[PDB]
């Protein structure tokens, strides 16, 4: 429950993401848009074509929020409270979509860091994502 | 399942490069490590206590091969997934009592495992096509449950 | 969908007693109150701020009556839900983009409302038959997403 | 999470349950056994026939733990820790089954407390049961 081993595992893998962060973020989004087309609906004002600069820009933001969250695993609710209001109150993002983006991020990580994406690291990331997801939809609980 | 002609082809090309002897033990083993309540159904498979214990477990790997064999079948019968998995469906419901939500998790772990193996070759549109295949299998496996 | 005649009979007999005016608005209103992200799709209905606002909204009551009219046609084609529902599926996927998980939520909500409206007469066997029906209508509605 | 309004809503419905708590816990397990037969596997040694004295007994133990949870609404994780150990570590209960039993418990409360089960009380009860579910599956993360 972001148990000691998980954090350390999470900090470690996000570490090798290091400076790729934003591009992984944007790739995770594009993967989500193409596999789960219902998701495109939240971004009417965006150009969601591959290459998209707006998606590249958005990806960077997504990636920065996760980096912070990792930097603050023991205090996520404080660290993500504003994004949680944004997502649940203003945008009303359906909770299922957080599982979709999480799945797409794991896919993007597996595709880019094969040597680091071990079963153990896959388990910890999955739990880190679930808990980031839990905080962001906490306004509906 | 409805794939475009571009998708059928892409799915085919990638499947041909899959290592039958390993990817299935890898998917099943990551399912047991990431979603631990699934170990309940394999309690007699030996030591499942650590990620290495599960992954290198000979009975896990052996059983993973058969599971990948069934996916291969469905890939060969995309237009009749349902008739193809009817018996497996009865077995999973009637005899094993697996909740069908786990068929979706397994399909998603399989996608991560293809991404892990194929890297950049596993592009967003190819992932999208495999997402349709996996959901189509989870669906067909769930048919004899109600 | 596979219902034995006894389940068919049980579901049809109860359904003939449903007051759609009462059941429909309660079902839709409850979905909007309990699972608040669903309000995003009904932004044109007006004020959906508090439970009292949702529950008193006339648009919500009216629409709930329509939704129930669609379940009625499905009850009349239990063996061909997918066909009965193809157009609504198109509507919900292509035009509205509703994720299918919410078809399961609304089905479960309708089940709570039927229990609420019929009390003890909504026995465990009749609930079991209705769960098969709502699972079937949900799957028929997700059809075009696949 | 439980907002004070929810807390209140929960104490009030649960107080109306009062003495029938055990009968309602048994009814909800019976509903779940018939509706979702996959859940039956966890109770190999029980007589699950309708009216089984075993189901009645077990229903009463479930109701008690929920009465305890309502009483310790602010400290659930503390109040239910041993139960989490049991369900997650020892029994390895698939998490999806807690959603199935939560629904069945809402359907039983709807059928027995029509005046109390208003839309806002229903919302509050769903959040509370999702919180109990969350505590009981916490060892999986
Ligand atoms: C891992 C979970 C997620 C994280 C960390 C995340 C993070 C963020 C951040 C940092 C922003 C920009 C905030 C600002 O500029 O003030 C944002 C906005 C946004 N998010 Fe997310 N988000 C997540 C999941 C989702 C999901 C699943 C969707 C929908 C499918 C979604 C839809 C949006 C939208 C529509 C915006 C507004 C974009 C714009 O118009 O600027 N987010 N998110
Ligand atoms: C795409 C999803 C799945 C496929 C294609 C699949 C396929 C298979 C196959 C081909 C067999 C062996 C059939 C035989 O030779 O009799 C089998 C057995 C089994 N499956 Fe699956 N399965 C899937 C998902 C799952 C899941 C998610 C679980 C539980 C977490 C599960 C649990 C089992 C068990 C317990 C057995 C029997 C093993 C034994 O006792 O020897 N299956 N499955
Ligand atoms: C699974 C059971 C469902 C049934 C049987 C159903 C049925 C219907 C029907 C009969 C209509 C009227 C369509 C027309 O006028 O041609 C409709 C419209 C609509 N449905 Fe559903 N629906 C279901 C679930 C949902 C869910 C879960 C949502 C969103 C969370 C949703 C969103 C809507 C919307 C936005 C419209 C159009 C309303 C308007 O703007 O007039 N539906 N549905
Ligand atoms: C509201 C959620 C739940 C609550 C409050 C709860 C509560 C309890 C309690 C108080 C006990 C007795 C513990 C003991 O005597 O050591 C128990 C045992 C048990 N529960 Fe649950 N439970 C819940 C959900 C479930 C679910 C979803 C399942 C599976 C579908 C399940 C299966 C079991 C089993 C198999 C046992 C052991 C039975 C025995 O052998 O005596 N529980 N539960």
């Amino acid at each position: 429950v972001l148990s000691p081993a998980d954090k350390t595992n999470v900090k470690a893998a996000w570490g090798k993401v290091g400076a790729h962060a934003g591009e992984y973020g944007a790739e995770a989004l594009e993967r989500m848009f193409l596999s789960f087309p219902t998701t495109k609906t939240y971004f009417p004002h965006f150009d969601l074509s591959h290459g998209s600069a707006q998606v590249k820009g958005h990806g960077k933001k997504v990636a920065d929020a996760l980096t912070n969250a990792v930097a603050h695993v023991d205090d996520m609710p404080n660290a993500l409270s504003a994004l949680s209001d944004l997502h649940a109150h203003k945008l009303r993002v359906d909770p299922v979509n957080f599982k979709l983006l999480s799945h797409c991020l794991l896919v993007t990580l597996a595709a880019h860091l094969p040597a680091e994406f071990t079963p153990a690291v896959h388990a910890s990331l999955d739990k880190f994502l679930a808990s980031v997801s839990t905080v962001l939809t906490s306004k509906y609980r | 399942v409805h794939l475009t002609p571009e998708e059928k082809s892409a799915v085919t090309a990638l499947w041909g490069k899959v290592n039958v002897d390993e990817v299935g033990g890898e998917a099943l083993g990551r399912l047991l490590v990431v979603y631990p309540w699934t170990q309940r159904f394999f309690e007699s498979f030996g030591d499942l206590s650590t990620p290495d214990a599960v992954m290198g477990n000979p009975k896990v790997k052996a059983h993973g091969k058969k599971v990948l064999g069934a996916f291969s079948d469905g890939l060969a019968h995309l237009d009749n997934l349902k008739g193809t998995f009817a018996t497996l469906s009865e077995l999973h419901c009637d005899k094993l009592h697996v909740d069908p939500e786990n068929f979706r998790l397994l399909g998603n772990v399989l996608v991560c495992v293809l991404a892990h193996h194929f890297g950049k070759e596993f592009t967003p549109p190819v992932q999208a096509a495999y997402q349709k295949v996996v959901a189509g299998v989870a669906n067909a496996l769930a048919h004899k449950y109600h």
